[PDB]
């Protein structure tokens, strides 16, 4: 869920940045 | 297909042979082969005894152990010509007499000559050696009339058994080239009780250990 | 004495054999081989449709 | 009395005689024939069982069994077409070097360090193989053993000596001495009159079994004869020894025909053996591959790679359809 | 909303660390496979096992280095729907299966020196254990590919990105998410690490309490500590190089303070490299160290 | 001596059940298959059951199968069927035979005794039901097969019996040619196809019975009729 909403802000968009960007191995 | 009623039957034959044959040479793996080597008289009848034309076998059972030994003296051929079928045995058993370094038919070294022929053998370069030295209660009373000298004339030493037989047993020991695969396990055979088959069962436990090492890589 | 009396006796009797020359011999050999040739399946491979182990 | 210096004359004289007797080679005389060519046979069956290495085979005269025998204690008759086991006996020694396959087919024979030749039943009403006789005389281990008839059987030992056997009575009727070394093989003529013997002493000898003479003596070779083979023809026989160089004789001329040697051959040769013809010579040696010979222009013909260890036994077939090859490896490979 | 991987002076940096781990993977990990193939004395039941070893630890080279470190640096997936479902699927199945048949040689070395009166396994039964291994590390892999979607991002009105994701079926805090995880440690670590510990302490008291015959007791002892020193380095490697990636998963699926940081990307590369170190040390202690493969390198590079 | 003797032969009301026994004494019986044979009063021969050896592989009659059970017993050297089910058609005598297969072998070589009971495909063709002749003038005895019992292999798979009057069947001739252990050298089989021809020689009073041609190709084994000789 993008936030699509200042400063805050840019935490959630690297916080779903590096969640779709993800690995395991 | 294209088998018929009996070559069908043939095959089930063929599959209970094969059965068979795996069943009995698993069975054949789980035992220790030893093998007898002396210079004549050297007190090969007294370890045998005390377990209790051709080749002689012996069976006996030693803590959940079963060990076959194979005496092969008395047969009146060269040995250049046989000596393979033994290439995969546990241990080599040799006899040496401990009063016989005066005897001559100079024996002493006619002993020495064999044990130094097998110990290079070419299909023998793996194979450890348990070595018993007989005749113990004899040499003591023995050395006391007759000086080592005899047998070695570079021996510059007491006449005390117990330097004697270690001088003995050193050069026995060095006959070996093969300082590294091949060890040899030396002991004065004694009437005690059964320390005989006792030792025996030593060695061969570190011989199978050692060997179990070596295919793990791990010596 | 024994022992060489019967090595002489032997090889006197050795001594004394017919022998044919070498040429006769050898030539025997060929013959035999060249009349024997066309029945060797290991010299001349054999069609598949008679060999029994293929 | 001179008796040794009458030997040495009676040597002498022998000689000069097969130089006189010797006037032409054959690499002159078959110079002018057609080579063989390239010779390449390819593995058929791959027969497997044995837990041990195999000492010794033999094919059956039907050109469809085959005996042989392992260290491990067991002699297993085979169905080469189908790859079957037809029998399996459990032998009382291990320590088998030899066996034989009966030309009638009712009987094997067996033998080894134990210094007793036994003779086993095939055909039996009660289902199984049994022990038929047991041969008892021999001073050294056995050898060869070959099937003369179904009630004689010829044995050499390691005691430098040959007997003749009768199996019905289970005693020896002549005895073969003159050997120096022990006797490491022997081959009986196609006729079934005549045999010959290589031991240890660098010689062969020819035999009379009715007689129980000595006809010729060969000293062509400078080692050991480990293998012997009659020609097909019945009048040559080829020797291989531990120099890794076979040769070969004739009886009629009594001397030495050809020489089949090679500059990268060092070991030495376990087994000889001839095609139908006899224009091809079998050898099998220690570097564990076996070499096919031209007999007449004493040139390789091919090379049969695939055995692991030493090729210790090679037949071939009674018709030259298929050759046996057996090693220590514990494998047997039949090639076409 | 940048990282620190964007700077050329990290970029080049990893591309080279990573190539020189690839390098030198290729290379210890076929020589065991070649001498194998090439020495035909070589085919041994054991040797079989540690030649599985060097198969698997080369797919994890091929297969898991270069296209995690494509998908860091690049950060979108540009490879295509086909390579989303099966890339993580192949990575999964190369690792659990390097784990498997490690504790396979541990098991192996225990029953022939701590049992040295029973009898060796057949090569039968061998191909079943090695068969048996691929099979199922390729069913426990497969939740990877079920799991796993294929998506446009548009943030920004012009932001568009592929992402090849992982999704589950719960929804808002998901605890799938963290089953998964803590299945995998328990069974791809504490499991392997808990049997190959036991199975080396019997057989460091085993040859320790053994009494040699004659004179020569003294000299056992000698190359007895040479062996002690070796099973140490297979249990330490093992323990230390796959215990930072385990963790790290495990943390994001608890708390998610761990995905909201600027070197989130950078933290996960630095355990990646450590845990792929054991790719060209598995060859380098079971290849190399026993006597069986050191001779035959010798012998086959004259 | 091999020796077969049965036991279990009574009298059986219909619908009820009964136990056969096959006692072995003289040979290895652990290496042969056995295989259960029965004639009926006035009928010829039909086989019924065998079991190899290993108990591996077990074979039935279509007119027996879910009613009767074969099985042995290696270390007691015994064979016995269980019969269940009888009805009227289950009166014969049944006989136990002994079968080695392999390379070179003479199956169906010995006939047990034989039990009585009494409760209360490849179609073979023999030409003649009766001969009658004089000792000491050749006499040849054919059979017809439906099938042709040559295989790819190059065997003929043909059989002749012979059933002495109040005796058990004695092999004469086995796969068509060869000759069986202990029968006079008088006793010739020949043919090819479907058409196989018995020929004897300077017949005598030992021959005079009933000879029958069996086929051993496929799953089920099948006789002839049986050709009379007075």
């Amino acid at each position: 869920i993008k936030p699509e909403a200042l400063n805050r802000y840019y935490a959630s968009l690297r916080h779903y940045l590096n969640l779709v960007t993800r690995q395991r191995y | 297909c294209t088998l018929s009623a009996e070559d069908k039957a043939a095959v089930e034959r063929s599959k209970m042979i094969d059965r068979n044959l795996r069943e009995d040479g698993e069975k054949a793996a789980r035992e220790v082969k030893l093998l007898l080597l002396g210079a004549g008289e050297s007190g090969k009848s007294t370890i045998v005894k005390q377990m209790k034309t051709g080749i002689v076998e012996t069976h006996f059972t030693f803590k959940d152990l079963h060990f076959k030994m194979f005496d092969v003296g008395g047969q009146r051929s060269e040995r250049k010509k046989w000596i393979h079928c033994f290439e995969g045995v546990t241990a080599i058993i040799f006899c040496v007499a401990l009063s016989d370094y005066d005897l001559v038919l100079n024996r002493m070294h006619e002993s020495m000559k064999l044990f130094d022929s097998i110990c290079n053998n070419k299909w023998f370069t793996d194979t450890s050696i348990i070595l018993f030295l007989n005749k113990k209660d004899l040499f003591e009373e023995k050395i006391k009339k007759s000086p080592l000298t005899i047998c070695y004339p570079e021996y510059a030493g007491s006449n005390t058994y117990e330097e004697a037989a270690a001088y003995i047993q050193c050069q026995f020991e060095d006959l070996n080239k093969r300082k590294d695969t091949k060890e040899i396990y030396t002991h004065f055979t004694c009437a005690t009780d059964t320390k005989n088959v006792q030792f025996v069962f030593d060695a061969v436990t570190d011989v199978i250990i050692k060997n179990n090492l070596k295919d793990c890589g791990l010596f | 004495i024994a022992q060489a009396r019967k090595l002489v006796e032997q090889l006197k009797m050795e001594a004394n054999i017919d022998r044919i020359k070498v040429s006769k011999a050898a030539a025997d050999l060929m013959a035999y081989c060249e009349a024997h040739a066309k029945e060797d399946p290991l010299l001349t491979p054999v069609p598949a449709s008679e060999n029994p182990f293929r | 009395d001179q008796l040794r210096q009458e030997a040495e004359q009676l040597k002498n004289q022998i000689r000069d005689a097969r130089k006189a007797c010797a006037d032409a080679t054959l690499s002159q005389i078959t110079n002018n024939i057609d080579p063989v060519g390239r010779i390449q046979m390819r593995t058929r069956r791959t027969l497997r069982g044995h837990l041990a290495k195999i000492y010794a085979m033999h094919w059956g005269t039907d050109s469809r069994l085959l005996v042989s025998a392992s260290q491990d204690g067991k002699l297993i008759i085979w169905d080469s077409y189908t790859t079957n086991k037809v029998h399996a006996i459990p032998l009382r020694s291990s320590w088998v070097m030899t066996c034989a396959y009966a030309p009638s087919g009712n009987y094997v024979a067996c033998g080894g360090l134990d210094n007793i030749c036994s003779i086993y039943n095939l055909k039996t009403r009660e289902g199984n193989v049994r022990v038929s006789r047991e041969l008892a005389g021999h001073t050294g281990y056995l050898s060869c053993c070959r099937f003369l008839d179904d009630n004689q059987i010829v044995t050499s030992s390691g005691d430098t000596t040959c007997a003749l056997w009768d199996i019905e009575t289970g005693q020896q009727t002549t005895t073969f001495t003159g050997h120096t070394g022990d006797v490491m093989s022997l081959s009986l003529a196609p006729d079934t009159r005549l045999f010959v013997s290589g031991a240890c002493d660098a010689s062969a000898k020819l035999w009379d079994v009715r007689e129980g003479m000595c006809r010729q003596t060969f000293t062509g070779h400078e080692s050991d004869i480990n293998a012997i083979c009659f020609f097909p023809n019945g009048n040559a026989f080829a020797t291989g020894s531990d120099d890794a160089t076979c040769r070969l004789f004739d009886l009629r001329a009594d001397q030495e025909l050809m020489t089949y040697s090679h500059d990268n051959i060092i070991c030495g040769i376990t087994s000889v053996s001839f095609s139908k013809s006899g224009r091809l010579l079998l050898a099998g040696y220690d570097d564990f591959n076996c070499n096919v010979w031209d007999a007449l222009k004493a040139d390789r013909a091919g090379v049969l790679a695939g055995h692991d260890n030493r090729v210790s036994c090679l037949g071939v077939t009674d018709d030259g359809m298929a050759v046996a090859t057996g090693s220590w490896d514990s494998f047997l490979k039949i090639w076409n | 909303l940048i990282d620190s991987t964007k700077l050329i002076e990290v970029q080049v940096v990893l591309i080279l660390a990573y190539c020189s781990i690839i390098l030198l993977g290729v290379i210890g990990n076929s020589l065991v496979i070649h001498v194998v193939i090439k020495f035909k004395s070589m085919r041994t039941v054991t040797n079989f096992f540690i030649a599985n070893l060097a198969v698997a630890d080369l797919l994890v080279n091929t297969l898991c280095l270069p296209f995690t470190l494509t998908y860091t640096l690049m950060g979108e997936w540009k490879m295509g729907p086909v390579l989303c479902h099966l890339v993580p699927y192949a990575q999964g199945l190369a690792v659990q299966v390097s784990t498997i048949t490690l504790t396979v040689i541990a098991l192996d070395r225990y029953r022939c020196i701590v049992y040295h009166l029973e009898s060796k396994i057949s090569k039968r039964i061998s191909f079943l254990i090695i068969g048996l291994a691929w099979g199922i590390s390729a069913l426990l892999a497969s939740p990877l590919a079920i799991f796993r979607e294929y998506s446009l991002i548009e943030i920004i009105p012009d932001f568009e990105i592929v992402a090849c994701t992982e999704k589950w079926p719960g929804e808002e805090k998901s605890i799938y998410g963290t089953v998964y995880s803590l299945s995998s440690l328990l069974i791809l670590y504490v499991l392997p690490l808990g049997i190959i510990s036991f199975s080396y302490t019997r057989i460091w008291s085993k040859l320790k309490n053994h009494v040699s015959p004659g004179a020569a007791n003294d000299h056992y002892h000698q190359r007895r500590q040479k062996t002690t020193k070796m099973l140490v380095c297979v249990v330490v490697v093992f323990a230390v190089c796959w215990l930072p990636l385990h963790a790290f998963q495990l943390a994001v699926d608890i708390d998610s303070q761990v995905l909201d940081l600027k070197e989130y990307k950078l933290i996960f590369t630095v355990f990646h490299i450590i845990a792929m170190c054991s790719t060209f040390a598995n060859p380098l202690l079971y290849g190399w160290m026993n006597s069986n493969y050191r001779k035959a390198f010798l012998s086959a590079f004259r | 001596d091999v020796q077969l003797v049965e036991s279990g032969g009574g009298l059986v009301q219909p619908g009820g059940s009964r136990k056969l026994s096959c006692s072995a004494s003289g040979f290895a019986f652990s290496s042969f298959g056995m295989h259960w044979v029965r004639q009926a009063p006035e009928k010829g021969l039909e086989w019924v059951a065998y079991i190899s050896s290993g108990s591996g592989t077990i074979y039935y009659a279509d007119t027996v199968k879910g009613r009767f059970t074969i099985s042995r017993d290696d270390p007691k050297n015994t064979l016995f069927l269980q019969m269940t089910s009888l009805r009227s058609e289950d009166t014969a005598m049944y006989y136990c035979v002994r079968s080695i297969y392999y390379y070179g072998s003479s199956p169906f070589d010995f006939w047990g005794q034989g039990t009585t009971l009494t409760v209360s495909d490849i179609v073979m063709t023999q030409a003649t039901s009766s001969v009658p002749v004089t000792p000491g003038e050749s006499v040849s005895i054919s059979c017809r097969s439906s099938k042709s019992l040559l295989h790819s292999n190059g065997n003929t798979y043909l059989y002749w019996f012979l059933q002495r009057p109040g005796q058990s069947p004695q092999l004469l001739i086995y796969r068509m040619s060869n000759l069986a252990s202990g029968v006079p050298d008088r006793f010739s089989g020949s043919g090819s196809g479907t058409a196989f021809t018995l020929t004897i020689s300077r017949l005598e009073a030992e021959d005079v019975g009933v000879y029958y041609c069996m086929q051993h190709l496929e799953y089920p084994l099948t006789f002839g009729a049986g050709t009379k000789l007075e």
